[PDB]
C-alpha cells in the first residue's frame, strides 16, 4: 500500500497545474488518475488475506510525537472493501461528467474536489481522532459538491437549526473522542480495543459517539438533511451521498461502537433497535407523503441504512456481515438509483416528479435498467441487497425475533412503494411536453450503469468473495464483544 | 493460515496483557470457529446419512443427529 | 550580546527614523513621501533581526548581567520572539498598499511599528514587574500613536482616543496589581516573586495584598487581551482606526502579552487561585464571540468580535496549568496569529470599500473568486472546520481542558465553536450561492498580501497533514516556561 | 496548447531576461507603449493563412483561422477576427474597409458556423459580417451588418445599412437592402457588370497600394 | 494460472510483528499518560539565579556593615 | 399515536428483558 | 521534495490572487521553498531532539519516583 495509497491526492495536485480550458485533457486525465487509484484499490482487495485479527496493510506517520496520535492506516475486513466500493463509485462521478463544454461546471473544479480520497483515509485511518477529522473533514468537499455545480431548488442551504444540532452532535462525539484519548492514553483503534473503560462511563461514551453518528446515521429524530441534501444534490453528488457518505455513520458505529463498548453497546441494544425500526417505518410510510423522486430514493436509502443499524447490533457474524453487505448493497443500489433519477432529470430536464412519463418511449433501456435498480432498492432475492438484508434478518441468530417483527413493516411498505413509485414513473403513455425530444440512454450511459449491475449481480449470486475475506475480522470483533 | 492454539499468557483479568489478551480473542475465535465447523461438518453428515439411507431416511441416524445437535446447547 | 535582536531594531529604527525625517523634509527631493521607503527597509530591520534572533538561539542567554536584574530569555522567550518578529513582518508586509494607495507620506508609522516591535521583544523576554510594565507601555504607547494616526477622517481619531483610555486605564489596573504584589512580598524579579509564592493558597491562606495584586494584574491583561469581561471598547477600537494599525494592534499584542501571562503566572504565580478568573473570562468570551459575531454586520467589527471569542478560546489553555493546557494554549496564539494575519491581508485586499459589512464584502465569489476562497479557507479555520488549521487549535484546546478536567469549560467551547461554525457556514454560503448585494469592484491586491494570503491559506489547508513541527516548538515553550 | 503555453513561458523570461537584464543600463527603450495591432495576422493553435497576391492592411487585424486566398483583400481597419471556426475567404473577394467577419464565440447559442466567404465578393464598409457562409461575386452595402448562418447565394446583392436574418438562405441574385430582411427587386445586369468589375478594380487597386517600405525621415523626426 | 499466478500472490507474507508494534505503543501510551499531570517540581534548578549574583555583587555596595570595619 | 409507537418500542424492549427474564 | 511543488503553489496561488495570469520566473524561486521544506524537515529532526532532551530533563525532574 506504501506507494499505491495516495494515487487520488498526487493526481489531483499535478493536475491542479493545468487549468487547461481545452477539456479533453483534464477529464482524460483526471479519469485516468481515478481509475488507477480504482485498480489499485482493487489490487489491494486481491492483496488480503482472510485469516488475521491484524489489518492488512497497515502504515503509518508521525503526527505529533508524545502520544504518537498518527495516521495508522488499515484495511481489515470491513474497510477493505468500503475503500473499494469509495473507489468503485468515484469513478463513477467522473464518468458521469463527460459534459461537453461543462464550462460554468468548471470541468476541473469538479474533478479536484470529487478526487479527494478522504473516504479512503477514513476508511483506513485507525485512530478515531484523525479517524473523527475525516467524515467532518468530508462536509467541505461535499458542501462545494452538493451546491456549486449542484441543482438550484431552493436558495441553496440546509435546516440551520438542524444544521447546528447535526454539527454539534459531530463535536459532541468528539469530546467522547478526547475523554477516551485521555482516559488511558491510547491512541490508536487496536489499543482502545484492548483497553477497558468505566461501565457509567461507557454508556456516556457511546452515546456521545451516536450523537453524530446517528447524525450520519438517518435514525428517526434526526434524518432530515438527506432529502433536503439530495433534491439540490449534483448528479454526482447523490452518487457519493447516498454510496459513501451514509456508510460514514454505519462503518463508524462498526468501529468504534460495538467492539470499542461492549457494555454499553450491550446496554443499549433495545434503544437502537427501537430507534432504526421505527426509522424504517417512518421512510416507508413517507413516500406516501412525498412525490419528490430524489426525496423518495433518499427515503429508500434512510430504510435500508436503520435496516444497516437494526443488524450492526449483534454478535451474529451474520448479523454483521449482513450489515456491512447491505452498506455494499446500498452504495451499490441507491447510488445507481441516484444515477437513474439523475439521467431522469437531464434527458427531462424537470424537476417535477409527475412529468416522467412514457418512458418505455423516450427511453426504454432506461425502464429496463431502472427495474433492475428497483428491484433492488426492495431487495428481490437473487440480489446482492437480499443477501445483505437477510443476513441481517437472521440477526435475530442468538435472539427473539421481536425487531425482525418490525422490520416486517419496514420492509414490506417499503418494497411496496418501491414498485409504486416505478409504476408512477414508467406508468402510461402520458403524453408529456418535451417537443418530441426522446434522449435515449448514451453508451457512456449505459457504461456508467455497468458496474453497478455487475457487483449486485456478482453479489447477489456469489456473496462468498464478500463475506470471506471478511469473516476473521468481524469475528474478532465479535469476541471481543465476548 | 498457520496459526498455533496457545495464546500465549493470559490470565483471567485481561486488562494486563494487551498482546496476549488480542492473541486470545484471534485464536479463541479460532477455536469458536473450530467447533462451528465442527457443527457444519457433521451437518455436511447428517446429510450424508439421508443420502446414505434415501428409505428410512431420518432413522438410522437421526438419534445420532441428536449428537450432532449436541454441539449446541442452551436451544431455550 | 544577547540583546543583538534589540540592539539592532532600536538602531535599525533610528537609522530608519533620522533617514525618513531628512528625506520627507527634503527641498532637493520635491519633500517624497518616506513610506513605503523607510517601509521595505522596515520589515527587512524585522527580517534581519529575526535573523540576528533565530541565529544566536544558545548566545541570548549569553549573560548574567541580564539576569537576576533586567530580563530572562531562554527557549520559550526565544521562540515566542521569532514568532512575534515573523508576526510583525506579515503586519509590516500587508500595509505596503495602505502606504502608496492610501495617502501616508507619515513615514513614523514604520518607525513607530519597528519601536512597538522592540517593546514587544522585551515583553517577551520580560522577566520583572518593572521590565513587564515597561515594554507594555513602550508597545502601547506606540500603538495608541498609530492608532490614532489618521487625522483627516473623525472616525479614527475618537476610536484611537478611546484606545488610548483603554490601555492607559488597563495599565494603571495593571500596575497597581504590580504594586500590591511588589508591597506585600518586597520583590518583583520573576525569579524572586516565584519563590515566594510558591504555597500561597489565596483561598486557604490569609494573604490579601498579594490576592488583590495578582487580581489586579489579571485584571489588566485581560484588558489589555481584550476578553471579554473587560474588553469595553476593542470592537469599537478595531472598528473606528484604520486596518493595518487595527491588523497590528490585534495580533501582535495579543501574542507579547499572552506570552507575558504565561512568564507572570505560570512562573511567577503558579497556583489554581487566579486562573479562575480566567476560567470565567474563557467562558464568557467564548459566548460573547459566538453570539455578537452572530450579531454583527461590519466585517472589520466582526473579525473585532470574532478576536475576542478566538482570545476567549485561547484563554481555556491557561485555565489549567497542565504541560498540555500551556501547549494548546501556545497552538492556539500561532493558529490564531496566522489565521487573524490571513483576515487582515484580505480586508486589506479590498481597500476600495468604505467602512462596510458583509453585504458589501458580497459578490467576492464573483469577482475575485480565488480571493473568495481564501477568505472562506480563513473564517471557516476561525470556526473550526476540521480539515483545517483552527481546528486543530481549537481541538487541541478543548482535549487539553478534558485532561485537565475541565468538561464544563470543553462543553462551553464545543457549543460555542458549533454555533460560530454554523455562522461563518451560514456567512460563506450567502457570500458564494447567493446575494449578489450592489458588486462592489475592488484594484488587485499586492505581491506583498498575495504572498502572505497564500502562504497562510497554505498553512491552515495543508497543516494537519504535518502538525509535528508546530507541536515541538509549543511542547518544547511550554517545557521551558 | 501545452506545448504552445510553454513557449510563452521561455519567451516571458527571454523578453524580461532583456528588459531588465540588459536595459537595466541606462535604457527605457522597452518602456515605450509602441502599438501591438501590427500583428495582422494574429495567431492561436489555429494560424491565418494568406496568399501572396492578397493586399492587407496594416490598420487591420486577421485573428483566427483565416485562410484568405488569391485576390482578396482585408483594406484599412478590417478585423476578420474568425477564432472559433476558420474564415475560409475565398479568391479575388474585397473586403474594401471597417468590415468585420466573425465566428465570434458565444455561449454555442446558436452554433457558430465557419464563416466560408466566396470569390469576387466586394464587401463593402463596417459590414459586420458574422457567421456568413456569403457565397461568391456577391455585394455588401456600405455600413451593413449580417447575422449567423446567412447564405448571400449568387449575386445577392445585399444594400448599405441593412441587417439580414439569421440563417436567412437569400436566393441567387435577390437584392435585399433592409433591417427585417426583405427582398426588393431583381437585380439588373448593369448592376451584374458593375459588381463583376469592382472585384478587379480592387483587385488591381489591393495589388496598389504597396506599403512595402519604410519612412525614416518621419521617424527620425518622430524620434525627436 | 497465466504463468505466473503462483507468486503474483507473494506480494505480502505473514510478518507477525505488528503485534509486537502495539506492545510498544502501549509502553508509549502508559507513559504518556504522565503528560499532564506534570509541571513544574524544581525549585533547586537554575531559576534560583538570584544568588548567583547576590552573593557575586553583595560586596561592592549596599551593604550594612562590611565597609564599616 | 407516534408516542404511542415510541413508548410501544420500549415496551418490545421491555419484551426482550422478559424473554432474558425467561431463562 | 513537497515543497518545491509547495511553492509553485503559493506562487501560483498568488497570482491568481492579484487576478495575474499563471505566468513567470518566480516558479523557478519555488526551489526556495524545496530548501525551506528540507529546512523544516530538519527543524523537525533538531525540535524533537531538544524537546526529548527537555523530556528527560522533566522525567529526572518531578521528585524522580520520590
Ligand atoms: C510564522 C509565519 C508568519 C506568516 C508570514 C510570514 C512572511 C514573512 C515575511 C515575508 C512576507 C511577505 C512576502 C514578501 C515577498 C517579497 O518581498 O519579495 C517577493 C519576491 O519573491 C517572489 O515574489 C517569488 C515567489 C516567492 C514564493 C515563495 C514560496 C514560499 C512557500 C512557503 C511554503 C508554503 C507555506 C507552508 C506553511 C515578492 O516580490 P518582491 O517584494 O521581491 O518585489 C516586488 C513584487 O514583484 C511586487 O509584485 C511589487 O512590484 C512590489 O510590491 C515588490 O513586492
Ligand atoms: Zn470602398
Amino acid at each position: 500500500l506504501s506507494g499505491l495509497i495516495l494515487c487520488p491526492v498526487l493526481g489531483s495536485i499535478i493536475l491542479l497545474f493545468i487549468p487547461n480550458s481545452r477539456i479533453r485533457l483534464i477529464r482524460l486525465i483526471g479519469l485516468c488518475a481515478s481509475l488507477i487509484t480504482f485498480l489499485y484499490s482493487l489490487v489491494l482487495w486481491i492483496q488480503f488475506d482472510s485469516s488475521t485479527a491484524k489489518f492488512q496493510f497497515v502504515e503509518s506517520l508521525r503526527w505529533l510525537p508524545y502520544e504518537n496520535i498518527n495516521f495508522y492506516l488499515g484495511i481489515d475486513g470491513i474497510s477493505l472493501f468500503f475503500v473499494i466500493l469509495t473507489t468503485f463509485l468515484i469513478p463513477i462521478c467522473i464518468l458521469v461528467g463527460w459534459s461537453g463544454m461543462r464550462s460554468y461546471g468548471k470541468e476541473y473544479i469538479i474533478a479536484f474536489l470529487i478526487c479527494e480520497f478522504l473516504m479512503i483515509a477514513v476508511f483506513c485511518m485507525l485512530d478515531l481522532l484523525l479517524f473523527y477529522v475525516f467524515p467532518e473533514s468530508v462536509l467541505i468537499p461535499m458542501f462545494i459538491i452538493i451546491g456549486v455545480w449542484g441543482s438550484r431548488q431552493r436558495k441553496i442551504k440546509a435546516a440551520y437549526q438542524f444544521f447546528l444540532y447535526t454539527l454539534l452532535g459531530s463535536l459532541f462525539m468528539l469530546l467522547a473522542i478526547l475523554l477516551i484519548l485521555f482516559q488511558t492514553g491510547t491512541t490508536d483503534l487496536q489499543i482502545l480495543l484492548t483497553t477497558e473503560f468505566s461501565e457509567r462511563r461507557q454508556i456516556f461514551l457511546w452515546i456521545a459517539f451516536f450523537a453524530s453518528f446517528a447524525v450520519k446515521v438517518p435514525m428517526v429524530p434526526v434524518h432530515i438533511w438527506l432529502p433536503e441534501a439530495h433534491v439540490e444534490a449534483p448528479t454526482a453528488g447523490s452518487v457519493i451521498l447516498a454510496g459513501i457518505l451514509l456508510k460514514f455513520g454505519t462503518y463508524g458505529f462498526l468501529r468504534f461502537s460495538i467492539p470499542m463498548f461492549p457494555e454499553a453497546t450491550l446496554c443499549f441494544t433495545p434503544f437502537i433497535y427501537t430507534l432504526s425500526a421505527i426509522a424504517i417505518i417512518y421512510t416507508s410510510l413517507t413516500t406516501l407523503r412525498q412525490i419528490d423522486l430524489k426525496k423518495i430514493i433518499a427515503y429508500s436509502s434512510v430504510a435500508h441504512m436503520n435496516l444497516v443499524t437494526i443488524g450492526m447490533f449483534s454478535p451474529n457474524i451474520q448479523g454483521i456481515g449482513g450489515s456491512i453487505l447491505l452498506m455494499l448493497s446500498h452504495g451499490l443500489v441507491s447510488s445507481a438509483l441516484f444515477l437513474c433519477v439523475g439521467v431522469l432529470y437531464d434527458r427531462h430536464k424537470t424537476r417535477l416528479v409527475r412529468y416522467y412519463g412514457g418512458l418505455v418511449s423516450t427511453m426504454p433501456n432506461f425502464s429496463t435498467i431502472f427495474f433492475s435498480f428497483t428491484l433492488a432498492n426492495m431487495s428481490l432475492p437473487g440480489t446482492s441487497s437480499f443477501i445483505g438484508e437477510f443476513l441481517i434478518l437472521v440477526g435475530a441468530f442468538q435472539r427473539n425475533s421481536l425487531v425482525a417483527t418490525l422490520a416486517a413493516l419496514g420492509m414490506i411498505l417499503g418494497a411496496a412503494y418501491s414498485l409504486w413509485l416505478y409504476n408512477r414513473v414508467v406508468s402510461g403513455n402520458l403524453k408529456p411536453d418535451f417537443l418530441h425530444k426522446f434522449s435515449d440512454l448514451n453508451g457512456r450511459e449505459v457504461f456508467i450503469f455497468i458496474p453497478f449491475l455487475v457487483g449486485l449481480v456478482w453479489m447477489g449470486v456469489y456473496p462468498k468473495v464478500f463475506l470471506d475475506c471478511m469473516h476473521t475480522s468481524v469475528s474478532n470483533l465479535v469476541q471481543h464483544g465476548k | 493460515f498457520e496459526e498455533s492454539a496457545p495464546d500465549g499468557f493470559d490470565p483471567e483479568n485481561p486488562y494486563k496483557d494487551p498482546v496476549a489478551m488480542v492473541e486470545m480473542r484471534e485464536h479463541i475465535v479460532r477455536e469458536k470457529w473450530i467447533h462451528i465447523e465442527k457443527a457444519k461438518i457433521l451437518r455436511e453428515k447428517v446429510k450424508w446419512c439421508y443420502r446414505v439411507e434415501g428409505v428410512n431416511h431420518y432413522q438410522k441416524c437421526r438419534h445420532l443427529v441428536q449428537q450432532y445437535l449436541d454441539a449446541t446447547r442452551g436451544v431455550g | 550580546l544577547a540583546v543583538f535582536p534589540e540592539i539592532f531594531i532600536i538602531n535599525a529604527t533610528f537609522i530608519l527614523l533620522i533617514h525618513g525625517v531628512v528625506f520627507s523634509t527634503s527641498k532637493k527631493y520635491d519633500y517624497p513621501p518616506l513610506a513605503s521607503n523607510v517601509g521595505w527597509l522596515g520589515l527587512l530591520s524585522v527580517l534581519i533581526t529575526l535573523l540576528l534572533l533565530a541565529a544566536g538561539a544558545p548566545l541570548l542567554t549569553i549573560a548574567h548581567l541580564f539576569w537576576n536584574n533586567l530580563f530572562r530569555r531562554d527557549n520559550f522567550t526565544y521562540f515566542c520572539q521569532i514568532f512575534l518578529l515573523l508576526s510583525t513582518a506579515g503586519t509590516i508586509s500587508m500595509c505596503f498598499d495602505f502606504f502608496d494607495q492610501e495617502r501616508f507620506d507619515a513615514f513614523e508609522f514604520i518607525v513607530l511599528i519597528l519601536l512597538s516591535t522592540c517593546g514587544m521583544l522585551f515583553m517577551i523576554s520580560a522577566y520583572d514587574l518593572i521590565a513587564m510594565y515597561l515594554a507594555i507601555e513602550l508597545q502601547s504607547l506606540c500603538f495608541y500613536v498609530i492608532a490614532a494616526s489618521k487625522r483627516k477622517s473623525e472616525f479614527s481619531t475618537e476610536a484611537g482616543l478611546k484606545y488610548l483610555i483603554l490601555g492607559a486605564f488597563s495599565s494603571g489596573i495593571l500596575l497597581f496589581g504590580c504594586s500590591m504584589i511588589y508591597g506585600s512580598t518586597g520583590a518583583t524579579h520573576f525569579d524572586q516573586l516565584a519563590k515566594i509564592l510558591t504555597g500561597y493558597e489565596i483561598t486557604g491562606a490569609r494573604s490579601s495584598g498579594i490576592f488583590m495584586g495578582i487580581l489586579f494584574i489579571a485584571v489588566g491583561f485581560l484588558f489589555k487581551i481584550t476578553a471579554v469581561p473587560f474588553h469595553m471598547w476593542a470592537p469599537d477600537i478595531y472598528e473606528g482606526s484604520p486596518t493595518p494599525v487595527t491588523a497590528f494592534l490585534s495580533i501582535a499584542p495579543k501574542i507579547s502579552i499572552f506570552a507575558n501571562i504565561l512568564r507572570v503566572f505560570i512562573y511567577g504565580s503558579y497556583g489554581a487561585t487566579l486562573q479562575q478568573i480566567f476560567f470565567f473570562c474563557s467562558i464568557a468570551s467564548m459566548i460573547l464571540g459566538a453570539l455578537a459575531a452572530m450579531a454583527q454586520t461590519k466585517v472589520k467589527r466582526l473579525l473585532a468580535y470574532s478576536s475576542i471569542g478566538h482570545v476567549g478560546y485561547i484563554c481555556i489553555g491557561f485555565s489549567c496549568g497542565t504541560i498540555e493546557g500551556i501547549q494548546s494554549l501556545l497552538i492556539g496564539i500561532f493558529i490564531y496569529a496566522l489565521m487573524t494575519m490571513d483576515a487582515f491581508a484580505i480586508v486589506l485586499a479590498l481597500r476600495q470599500t468604505r467602512v462596510k459589512y458583509i453585504a458589501d464584502l458580497g459578490a467576492l465569489a464573483k469577482t475575485n473568486p480565488i480571493l473568495a476562497i481564501t477568505f472562506s479557507i480563513t473564517m471557516f479555520s476561525y470556526a473550526g472546520i476540521p480539515p483545517l488549521a483552527g481546528f486543530c487549535s481549537k481541538f487541541y484546546l478543548f482535549f487539553a481542558a478534558l485532561g485537565c478536567g475541565a468538561y464544563f469549560l470543553a462543553l462551553v467551547g464545543v457549543v460555542t465553536s458549533v454555533i460560530g461554525c454554523f455562522y461563518y457556514i451560514r456567512l460563506v454560503k450567502r457570500m458564494f450561492f447567493d446575494t449578489p448585494r450592489t458588486w462592489i469592484l475592488y484594484e488587485p491586491m499586492d505581491r506583498n498580501k498575495s504572498l502572505l494570503l497564500a502562504m497562510t491559506s497554505f498553512f491552515i489547508t495543508l497543516f494537519l497533514l504535518y502538525p509535528s513541527p508546530l507541536f515541538s516548538v509549543t511542547h518544547q515553550m511550554a517545557l521551558s516556561l | 496548447r501545452a506545448f504552445y503555453s510553454v513557449g510563452f513561458w521561455i519567451r516571458e523570461t527571454g523578453q524580461a531576461l532583456d528588459r531588465l537584464g540588459c536595459r537595466l543600463q541606462g535604457k527605457n527603450y522597452f518602456r515605450e507603449q509602441l502599438s501591438r495591432h501590427r500583428t495582422l495576422m494574429n495567431v492561436f493553435d489555429k494560424a491565418p493563412i494568406v496568399d501572396k497576391e492578397a493586399f492587407v492592411a496594416p490598420s487591420a487585424s486577421v485573428i483566427g483561422d483565416v485562410h484568405i486566398g488569391r485576390g482578396s483583400s482585408i483594406w484599412y481597419g478590417c478585423v476578420l477576427r474568425g477564432d472559433v471556426n476558420t474564415v475560409s475567404v475565398g479568391s479575388g473577394t474585397n473586403i474594401q474597409d471597417n468590415s468585420l467577419v466573425h465566428v465570434a464565440k458565444s455561449n454555442l447559442s446558436g452554433k457558430v458556423h465557419p464563416t466560408i466567404i466566396g470569390d469576387n465578393v466586394t464587401i463593402g464598409h463596417s459590414a459586420v459580417l458574422h457567421g456568413c457562409t456569403v457565397e461568391d461575386e456577391t455585394f455588401i452595402g456600405m455600413g451593413a451588418t449580417l447575422l449567423d448562418g446567412v447564405v448571400v447565394e449568387k449575386h445577392g446583392m445585399v444594400a448599405a445599412g441593412a441587417l439580414v436574418r439569421q440563417n436567412t438562405r437569400i436566393p441567387s441574385g435577390e437584392v435585399w437592402g433592409g433591417n427585417p430582411a426583405r427582398f426588393l427587386r431583381k437585380l439588373t445586369d448593369e448592376e451584374i457588370a458593375f459588381i463583376s468589375q469592382s472585384a478587379t478594380n480592387y483587385s488591381n487597386l489591393a495589388q496598389a497600394h504597396a506599403a512595402e517600405n519604410a519612412k525614416p525621415l518621419n521617424v527620425i523626426e518622430f524620434e525627436k | 494460472i497465466m504463468e505466473f499466478a503462483e507468486n503474483l500472490v507473494l506480494r505480502l507474507m505473514e510478518n507477525p510483528e505488528e503485534r509486537d508494534r502495539k506492545a510498544r505503543e502501549h509502553i508509549y501510551e502508559m507513559h504518556e499518560r504522565c503528560k499532564k499531570i506534570k509541571e513544574m517540581w524544581a525549585l533547586p534548578i537554575r531559576p534560583y539565579g538570584f544568588w548567583t549574583f547576590e552573593r557575586h555583587n553583595a560586596q561592592l555596595r549596599w551593604d550594612p556593615q562590611i565597609s564599616q570595619v | 399515536g407516534i408516542f404511542g409507537i415510541a413508548l410501544p418500542i420500549i415496551v418490545y424492549k421491555g419484551i426482550v428483558k422478559d424473554f432474558h427474564m425467561q431463562d | 521534495m513537497v515543497g518545491a511543488l509547495l511553492g509553485l503553489g503559493t506562487q501560483m496561488y498568488s497570482n491568481a490572487l492579484r487576478k495575474l495570469p499563471y505566468m513567470r520566473h518566480p516558479w523557478e524561486h519555488v526551489v526556495g521553498m524545496g530548501l525551506g521544506a528540507v529546512f523544516a524537515n530538519q527543524l523537525v529532526k533538531w525540535d524533537v531532539k531538544l524537546k526529548e532532551d527537555l523530556d528527560v530533563m522533566l522525567a529526572k525532574a518531578r521528585a524522580a519516583n520520590e
